[PDB]
């Protein structure tokens, strides 16, 4: 029979069926037997594959191989063989998370009457026998014990039943190397630093927690389904095959391991008083149903409407306020530091399918989570608050722009450059760019109309109301004739010769302010007056400063339309009127320092760092771009601690706090890239003679991989 | 290993669309709507602005230019445009994100395009508008109110 066939029974199984699970499980297993004889290499890849692939599916796919190692003793252990091989082989490429799936694979096999309890205690101490190794990542540590603490929930039971004393001891180890972990990288990944009312946890020490309470509860968990109690008779007299000792693959150069996390938390059983009670932060439930939700989404986020469906339709022993689950998961994921699993406006319109699905639950629950994380924005980072301004806006955008504003005039009376206030304007700017000036106007109260964004209208320093005395005056109404009229670069040329020369200044500040306004009806425009005139730029600004000196008028000219700003400096940095070193010292320049705080400034410089970053053979511009970023930064933030020293004020002001998290961002961001550079970085830049609060987000940002 | 069935991505799929118009063999035009990194966006407002289309596809990735949809008589905004991405990858994302999702209140339509050529961005109705709005009977506002014809 077609292989094809065969791999649809082994992916189906499980699924929406009029028999039941166990029956369905029965019937595969006969199948898979009697197609042995002439396919055994094919089932074995099969379902080596699903092992790996299909972790949400973990205990459907593990009694089904546990029935036909009952039946054929031998095909039992070839696979098992086969799982160690697939492994290595996975450790070998760097693939750790996929190892991880495969190692609770294993350890759950041990239910299913497949491996011996002992071969799994004995592979566990040589995984936490890694935390002994000598001059090793800690993010190598990390990984063996997590894959070692998280296959517990599944296994743990059993084990402690065969081994108690070998468990006790590996256990001792275990928490002996938790107490000395460093935890620097902390500080960098919290998505709040406060820690009320949820304290964002470490990864490491909350499983940890989770693990010493299932313990405490005699290894008895009430959410895993587990098939295979359904077959006690049949697996319970099965040969159980025994593992060869494992080693695990030595650290080398080439060995990439998974960064550190903190848990993302918002809620417990009193947000949902009359539903079913939330398993708590540290119950291995809330572990277990969160990885497999993750999971859910990794398998299906192409294709939005099944991935709801799937998330939905999420099974369990015992019910669980699932709404509330899927929204903090799909949050957990969008503000997970350094970045989300998946592209960022997925996660936006996967809240949408949810909406429609759960028409009468999902709605509140969200709405409610969004109330909570806007009382919470107090010590939220600012790379978490962007992203949630980025959803909520869109969100919005969705549903006619409906909101109950009122519910947030807390931030009316508040400092305008504290974060509540401050998301309002950020939030209403985005809706515009969305929709019109006059239609956020008119959807929110007329106690918020201060927090809306002033409208995007051109400004022109040589229109009627300016005088004529103003230095090239009579040059601009003349270029502006010369523009209706379709004029050439060298006709204009010869119109600017008649400007005096304080690289000249003015003839770029008369050129600028007037080809720009007479373009100010669409992009468009402004980007085919760019290129029509390409050549009297290039010649304008082909010094440093006459670049800077564009940036400084187009700035002065839109500086009510953040939106066209950045489609601007797009566009002549793609067209070569700027570079990026241009752009990235216009952002830190006098000009621009009243709109520092504001998201438009640093969507600009990410877009630029990205542009960079798309440009091959250009290495050595792309670590002068950095280094230069880097050193502004460095700059400012000294000049500000400096200041703060002598005057005797608070370093901790809203001011700070952004220009502070705005560096951790570049990291953040581009953590995959700066790696490369990150040795010249500590020699030149971020040495030890940098400020503390300063070198602080350079070290948190090596702990990544540390 | 791998499996078919975490390969489906059924919002990056070919429409039934075909451009009638296209100077070319078929297997020509899917040939070119397979590596493609143009879209069509339709059921757009008259009133919708490029810059509108900018912000809300430019969640998917970097656009490289927008064309507007024109009446080819009135030269005015009949209701579709085009939106070229730098990448295949940006493409496919807006495709599957933001294709049926809302922009100026309205749920629009994306479709691969085989790619943009002069002439293009004009309706084809007789009337000059788009050839859905020739024979339409409903009163549309954001549309220019009944279906003309
Ligand atoms: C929907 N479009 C449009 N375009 C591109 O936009 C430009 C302007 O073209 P437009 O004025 O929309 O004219 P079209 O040629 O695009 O006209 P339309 O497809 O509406 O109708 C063409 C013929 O097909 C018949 N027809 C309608 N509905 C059906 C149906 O369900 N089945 C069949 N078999 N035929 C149907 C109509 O009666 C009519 O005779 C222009 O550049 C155009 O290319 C566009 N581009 C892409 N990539 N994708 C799209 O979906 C569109």
């Amino acid at each position: 029979e077609t292989e094809d066939h065969l791999e649809s029974l082994i992916c189906k199984v499980g699924e929406k069926s009029a028999c039941s699970l166990e029956s369905n499980l029965e019937g595969l297993a006969g199948v898979l037997e009697a197609d042995l004889p002439n396919y055994k290499s094919k089932i074995l890849r099969l379902l080596c594959t699903v092992a790996r692939l299909l972790p949400e599916k973990l205990t459907i796919y593990t009694t089904l191989v546990g029935l036909l190692n009952a039946r054929n003793y031998n095909f039992g252990g070839e696979f098992v063989e086969a799982m160690i091989r697939q492994l290595k082989e996975s450790l070998k490429a760097n693939n750790y998370n996929e190892a991880v799936y495969l190692v609770r694979f294993l350890s759950d096999l041990v239910n299913c009457h497949v491996i011996a309890a002992p071969s799994m205690v004995a592979m566990f101490e040589n995984f936490v026998s890694v935390t002994q190794e000598e001059d090793v990542p800690q993010v190598r540590r990390d990984w063996y014990v997590y894959a070692f603490l998280s296959s517990l929930p599944w296994v743990g039971k059993e084990l402690y039943e065969k081994k108690d004393a070998e468990m006790d001891r590996i256990f001792a180890n275990t928490e002996s190397y938790l107490k000395r972990r460093q935890k620097t990288h902390v500080p960098m990944l919290q998505v709040w630093t406060a820690d009320k009312p949820h304290p964002q946890e470490e990864y490491l020490d909350c499983l940890w927690a989770q693990i010493q309470k299932l313990k405490k509860d005699r290894w008895q968990e009430r959410h895993i389904l587990r098939p295979y109690l359904a077959f006690d008779s049949i697996l319970c007299e099965a040969l159980q095959h025994n593992l060869p000792p494992f080693t695990p693959p030595p650290h080398t150069e080439d060995s990439v391991y998974p960064m550190p996390r903190v848990i993302f938390r918002m809620f417990d059983y009193t947000d949902d008083p009359e539903g079913p009670v939330m398993p708590g932060s540290h119950s291995v439930e809330r572990f277990v149903i969160e990885e497999n939700l993750h999971c859910i989404i990794k398998s299906h986020w192409k294709e939005r409407k099944t991935c709801a469906a799937q998330l939905v339709s999420y099974p369990g022993k015992n019910k669980i306020p699932l709404n509330y689950h899927i929204v903090e998961v799909i949050f957990a994921e969008l503000f997970q530091l350094p970045a989300p699993p998946h592209i960022d406006v997925m996660y936006t319109t996967l809240l949408i399918e949810l909406c429609k699905l759960q028409p009468g639950s999902l709605p509140q629950v969200l709405a409610q989570a969004t109330e909570m994380l806007y009382m919470r924005l107090d010590t939220m980072n600012t790379t978490c608050v962007d992203r949630f301004i980025n959803w909520f806006s869109h969100h919005l955008s969705n549903f006619q722009f409906r909101w109950s504003w009122e519910d947030w005039s807390d931030c009316l009376s508040q400092d305008p450059e504290s974060p509540k206030p401050k998301f309002v304007r950020e939030v209403l700017e985005k809706c515009m760019r969305l929709s019109y000036h006059q239609r956020i106007l008119d959807i929110v109260p007329p106690t918020f109309s201060a927090l809306c964004p002033s409208n995007p209208t051109c400004i022109y320093k040589y229109g009627d109301e300016s005088s004529n005395s103003l230095p090239g005056h009579s040059v601009a109404l003349c270029l502006a004739v010369a523009f209706k009229s379709k004029a050439t670069n060298d006709e204009i040329f010869s119109i600017l010769k008649d400007v005096p020369n304080p690289f000249n200044p003015l003839k770029i500040e008369v050129f600028v302010q007037t080809l720009l306004h007479l373009a100010a009806k669409s992009f468009s425009h402004s980007f085919s007056a760019l290129a029509k005139f390409h050549e009297v730029f290039k010649t304008l600004a082909e010094s440093d400063e006459g670049k800077l000196h564009v940036l400084r008028v187009m700035f002065e000219v839109w500086r009510n339309h953040p939106q066209m700003i950045a489609v601007l400096v797009d566009k002549m940095i793609r067209t070569q009127i700027v570079d990026c070193a241009a752009v990235a010292n216009w952002i830190f320049s006098s000009e621009l320092s009243r709109d520092f705080t504001r998201l438009f400034v640093w969507e600009i410089l990410h877009s630029t760092i990205r542009k960079m970053n798309k440009h091959v053979g250009a290495q050595s511009e792309q670590k002068n771009l950095f280094l230069v970023i880097f050193q502004r930064f460095i700059m400012i933030l000294t000049e500000h601690l400096v200041r703060c020293e002598t005057d005797g004020t608070s370093v901790l002001t809203p001011w700070y706090k952004n220009c502070i998290e705005r560096l951790q961002q570049i990291f953040l961001q581009h953590h995959q890239i700066i790696q490369q550079y990150m040795v010249t970085l500590e020699n030149l830049l971020f040495t030890a003679e940098l400020d503390p609060h300063i070198l602080a987000v350079f070290q948190q940002f090596c702990a990544l991989q540390a | 290993g791998l499996l078919k069935a975490l390969r489906s991505d059924s919002y990056v799929e070919l429409s039934q669309y075909r451009d009638q118009h296209f100077r070319g063999d078929n297997e020509e035009q899917e040939k070119l709507l397979k590596k493609s990194c143009t879209l069509y966006v339709g059921n757009l407002s008259f009133y919708t602005t490029e810059e509108q289309i900018y912000e809300l596809f430019s969640k998917s990735g970097d656009i490289k230019k927008i064309i507007m949809g024109l009446d080819k008589m009135k030269k005015t905004a009949c209701g579709f445009c085009f939106v070229e991405y730098y990448s295949r990858a940006d493409a496919e994302n807006a495709m599957r994100y933001i294709n049926g999702t809302r922009l100026d209140d309205r749920i629009i339509r994306t479709d691969w395009d085989a790619g943009f050529k002069e002439g293009r961005q004009y309706g084809r109705g007789r009337s000059g508008g788009q050839v859905r709005d020739e024979y339409r009977q409903d009163y549309d506002a954001g549309r220019g109110g009944y279906g003309k014809l």
